[PDB]
């Protein structure tokens, strides 16, 4: 292998093989990516554009 | 080590070597005792 950084990716964790988990040599972490609070909610929907026709309370609201 | 590391793996004590050698190679520390633990539980 020497020198591969894998990624892999799912939205059903309960079904990936076992094995692939905490062994140094295939997928030494894992991270979850969870829904948005409201902080990041309201990052989004500013990166995103929708103060084109938003104010910035329509966009807080 | 060899000590605490009752019902240890190979693979487990290699998942060790990995982690201790990581702190000590960031850090300059080596914290087998607290590693040990986390790696029981």
């Amino acid at each position: 292998k020497e020198g591969l950084f894998l990624i892999g990716t799912t939205n059903y964790p309960e079904e990936i093989d076992p094995g692939l988990m905490n062994r140094a040599g295939r997928f030494d972490r894992a991270y979850e990516i969870g829904l948005p609070d409201e902080e990041l909610r309201l990052e989004y929907m500013k990166m995103r554009g929708f103060g084109i026709f938003l104010s910035e309370g329509e966009i807080k609201n | 080590a060899a000590k605490l590391t009752e019902g240890f793996s190979f693979a487990q004590l290699g998942e060790l070597y990995v982690s201790s050698a990581l702190q000590w190679h960031q850090e300059g520390n080596h914290h087998i005792e607290t590693m040990v633990k986390d790696m029981t539980g």
